[PDB]
RNA sequence: CGUGCCUACCAUGGUGACCACGGGUGACGGGGAAUCAGGGUUCGAUUCCGGAGAGGGAGCCUGAGAAACGGCUACCACAUCCAAGGAAGGCAGCAGGCGCGCAAAUUACCCACUCCCGACCCGGGGAGGUAGUGACGAAAAAUAACAAUACAGGACUCUUUCGAGGCCCUGUAAUUGGAAUGAGUCCACUUUAAAUCCUUUAACGAGGAUCCAUUGGAGGGCAAGUCUGGUGCCAGCAGCCGCG
C-alpha cells in the first residue's frame, strides 16, 4: 500500500487542574513579559524543559562512570550550551535540573532582538520578525520561534527590504497622491 | 492476610480474577447483559422516530412538568423515553422525525431531577436543536 | 546579474556526461527561467547551447539560492540516446499525440473480444 | 394529565432587545496584551484583600 | 519423505484440581498504540511480518509452486439476456451505486519516482505516484497590529510644587505616518508525465461600511456580576450539591 510517512508529536503540556489562579497569573506575566500570543506556546517550552528534565532524571539515575551516561551528558551539556541556556562554567547535570523556565524563552528570537537592539517595543518587534524585517542570516528566518544560536547569536541584518533596502511598497500611493 | 511466597502467583492471578468481578464497572464492562439487555445496541449515539410526547413530573423537591419524546428507534427497534432539551423546542420536535439521542451524563444513572429518562434528543430530521433554537433559517417543514 | 555555481561535479565517461549541482544566487528579482540558466551554463562550458539539460529549481524563501541538477553532455546523438522521452519533451523531440485515458485499454478489450481479421479491422481501425 | 401547552412560555413572553453596535474586540495577542496591561501589575493601587474584575 | 495419515492384528492405553475436556469472545497473533513515580490497565481490523478467505462449502486439470476462484466442475442462496429449445456471473481490488448504520472521499491523470513481470534497453501494471473531498489527528501560525502627537486615570524618582514627565500603560468611533505587511486579485517564474499547491517576483490590495472569532460560563467545585428588565415551583437551569 502507501508508504509515505506516520508520526505524532504533541508539544504540548496539558495541565491536570484546569483553573489555578496562581498559576493562570504566573502564565499570563510570563506571556505579557517575554511577548507571546497563547498559552500552547508556553507549554512548548515547558514540554522541553520537561523532556530534558526526564533527560537529566534518567542519566542521574546511572552510574557516574557509565560510558552511555557519559556521552549521553555530554552531547545534552553541548546541546544546551550551542541553544546558549548554559554557561562555559558549570558543566554538571545538576545544574541542568537547576535550569528555569525563562531561559529558553529568552534564547527565542524576539529577546535576543531586545538585548541586541532593533527591538522597539517587543509587540513591535513579533510584527518585525514576523514580516520581513529581521533576518538572521542569508537563509531567511520568517517564524517567530525560532531558538538563537550561540555560534553566531549577533547577526541581525535585512537585504532588499523596506526601512534600509529600498522600493516602494506603499509610499507610492503618497507620492501618486501628492503628485 | 496476604499469600506471599515465590510460587504463589497462580493463587494470586486465581484470587484476584475471582475478586475482581464484584466490581461493578468491571462486570458491567465484562458482562453480556450491558450489551443484550441495554438499547443502542452498545452504541453512542442512535437515530430514532418520534412515536408520542409525554410530559413526565419532577422529582419531590423540585415541581416541574418535565417535556419528553418516545423515541422508536431503528437500530434495535426499541422504545426509549428521551428528553426536549431547551425552553421551547417542543415545537420543533413533532411526530415522525429523525431524531438523534445519547447521554446525559453517565448511561447508567439518570439525571437527578427526571425520574426514567436516560437519553436526550440533539438532532430534528439533520438539523440539530441548537439550530432550531437560534441562528439558523427555518425547520425542514 | 545572477551567479551560478556548480557544488558538486561528476563525469561519467561511460555515457560521456557529466552531472552537477547548480545553485543560482538571487539578491535580486524572481527565479531566472529555464532557458536563461541553461544559456549561462552553454557559455561557462564554451560549447553548444543545444546539449546542456538541467531539472529542479527549489528556492530557499527570498533571495537566497536555487539548487538543482544539471546534465552536460558531448554528443547529441549520446542526448537522444540515454534520455527519457519526457526530458526530450522539453525541447519537443519526443510526441506521443494519444495522452489520453481508457483509450489503449479500450483498444486492449476490442483486441481481448475478437480475434484476427475481425481485430485487425477493429482493434487496429 | 400534564399539559403540553406551556411550551416555550418564558422564551415567547421575552422582550426583545436590539443589540447595540459594540465595536470589535482585540485578536488573541492583543486581547493577552490588554489582559497583562489591565490586571497585572501595570496597574494596581489598592490593598491586596479585595478584587474587581467585575462589580 | 518421519509419522494411527490410512489399513489388518495385538496391548488398554492417553489427559486432568499445576484447571485438561465443554462453551463464549463485540478474538486474526505479534512488532506496537494510548495512559506521565514505580508497578500496572485497556486496545492492536488497519500501511511491517506470518496465517485465513474470495457468497456458503466440496472436487479437480494444467503447472516446479493452487485445492487457485479477475481457473474450471456439480449443489444451495442470489442473480442478467431470452426470439423460451439455451447462454452468462462472483468489486472482503480501484472509482462508483443500493441497503445498513451515529459513522467514513472522485466512474480524475500517469507509469514521471520505487519496484515487478514478459522473448526482452523499447510493452504493461487502479502495485504504486500525482490530483480532488476532508476540522480523525500532528507542526508553525494574520484575524487588526505598531511606533509617535494631544486631553486625563495618574501608581511613581524628586522639591511646601496645584510638575521637571529624557520610566510608563490605559478610555480615546481623535490625528499621524511606516502608508509596515498579510490574505485575496492576477503577468512572467518555478514544481510537474501535463498541471495545481510551497517558495521567488511585476502591479492592485485596511482606517472602524473595516478584510468582524467563535465556542461555553459567571452560587461552591471552577477562573468570572450580591448589574438591569420580564417569568413567579410555570417555563425551565443544573453532569452532583441546588435555584425558581
Ligand atoms: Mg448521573
Ligand atoms: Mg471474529
Ligand atoms: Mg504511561
Ligand atoms: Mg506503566
Ligand atoms: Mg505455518
Ligand atoms: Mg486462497
Ligand atoms: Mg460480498
Ligand atoms: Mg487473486
Ligand atoms: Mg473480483
Ligand atoms: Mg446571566
Ligand atoms: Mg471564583
Ligand atoms: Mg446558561
Ligand atoms: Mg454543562
Amino acid at each position: 500500500p502507501v508508504a509515505r510517512s506516520w508520526v505524532c508529536r504533541k508539544t504540548y503540556v496539558t495541565p491536570r487542574r484546569p483553573f489555578e489562579k496562581s498559576r493562570l497569573d504566573q502564565e499570563l506575566k510570563l506571556i505579557g513579559e517575554y511577548g507571546l500570543r497563547n498559552k500552547r506556546e508556553v507549554w512548548r517550552v515547558k514540554f522541553t524543559l520537561a523532556k530534558i528534565r526526564k533527560a537529566a532524571r534518567e542519566l542521574l539515575t546511572l552510574d557516574e562512570k557509565d560510558p552511555r551516561r557519559l556521552f549521553e551528558g555530554n552531547a545534552l551539556l553541548r546541546r544546551l550550551v550551542r541553544i546558549g541556556v548554559l554557561d562555559e562554567g558549570k558543566m554538571k547535570l545538576d545544574y541542568i535540573l537547576g535550569l528555569k523556565i525563562e531561559d529558553f524563552l529568552e534564547r527565542r528570537l524576539q529577546t535576543q532582538v531586545f538585548k541586541l537592539g532593533l527591538a522597539k517595543s517587543i509587540h513591535h518587534a513579533r510584527v518585525l520578525i514576523r514580516q520581513r524585517h529581521i533576518r538572521v542570516r542569508k537563509q531567511v528566518v520568517n517564524i517567530p520561534s525560532f531558538i538563537v544560536r550561540l555560534d553566531s547569536q549577533k547577526h541581525i541584518d535585512f537585504s532588499l527590504r523596506s526601512p534600509y533596502g529600498g522600493g516602494r511598497p506603499g509610499r507610492v500611493k503618497r507620492k501618486n497622491a501628492k503628485k | 492476610g496476604k499469600c506471599r511466597g515465590l510460587r504463589t502467583a497462580r493463587k494470586l492471578r486465581s484470587h484476584r480474577r475471582d475478586q475482581k468481578w464484584h466490581d461493578k464497572q468491571y462486570k458491567k464492562a465484562h458482562l453480556g447483559t450491558a450489551l443484550k439487555a441495554n438499547p443502542f445496541g452498545g452504541a453512542s449515539h442512535a437515530k430514532g422516530i418520534v412515536l408520542e410526547k409525554v410530559g413526565v413530573e419532577a422529582k419531590q423537591p423540585n415541581s416541574a412538568i418535565r417535556k419528553c419524546v418516545r423515541v422508536q428507534l431503528i437500530k434495535n427497534g426499541k422504545k426509549i423515553t428521551a428528553f426536549v432539551p431547551n425552553d421551547g423546542c417542543l415545537n420543533f420536535i413533532e411526530e415522525n422525525d429523525e431524531v438523534l439521542v445519547a447521554g446525559f451524563g453517565r448511561k447508567g444513572h439518570a439525571v437527578g431531577d427526571i425520574p426514567g429518562v436516560r437519553f436526550k434528543v440533539v438532532k430534528v430530521a439533520n438539523v440539530s436543536l441548537l439550530a432550531l433554537y437560534k441562528g439558523k433559517k427555518e425547520r425542514p417543514r | 546579474t545572477v551567479t551560478i555555481r556548480t557544488r558538486k561535479f561528476m563525469t561519467n565517461r561511460l555515457l560521456q556526461r557529466k552531472q552537477m549541482v547548480i545553485d543560482v544566487l538571487h539578491p535580486g528579482k524572481a527565479t531566472v527561467p529555464k532557458t536563461e540558466i541553461r544559456e549561462k551554463l552553454a557559455k561557462m562550458y564554451k560549447t553548444t547551447p543545444d546539449v546542456i539539460f538541467v531539472f529542479g529549481f527549489r528556492t530557499h524563501f527570498g533571495g537566497g539560492k536555487t539548487t538543482g541538477f544539471g546534465m552536460i553532455y558531448d554528443s547529441l546523438d549520446y542526448a537522444k540516446k540515454n534520455e527519457p522521452k519526457h526530458r526530450l519533451a522539453r525541447h519537443g523531440l519526443y510526441e506521443k499525440k494519444k495522452t489520453s485515458r481508457k483509450q489503449r485499454k479500450e483498444r486492449k478489450n476490442r483486441m481481448k473480444k475478437v480475434r484476427g481479421t475481425a481485430k485487425a479491422n477493429v482493434g487496429a481501425g | 394529565h400534564g399539559s403540553l401547552a406551556r411550551a416555550g412560555k418564558v422564551r415567547g413572553q421575552t422582550p426583545k432587545v436590539a443589540k447595540q453596535e459594540k465595536k470589535k474586540k482585540k485578536t488573541g495577542r492583543a486581547k493577552r496584551r490588554m489582559q497583562y496591561n489591565r490586571r497585572f501589575v501595570n496597574v494596581v493601587p489598592t490593598f491586596g484583600k479585595k478584587k474587581g474584575p467585575n462589580a
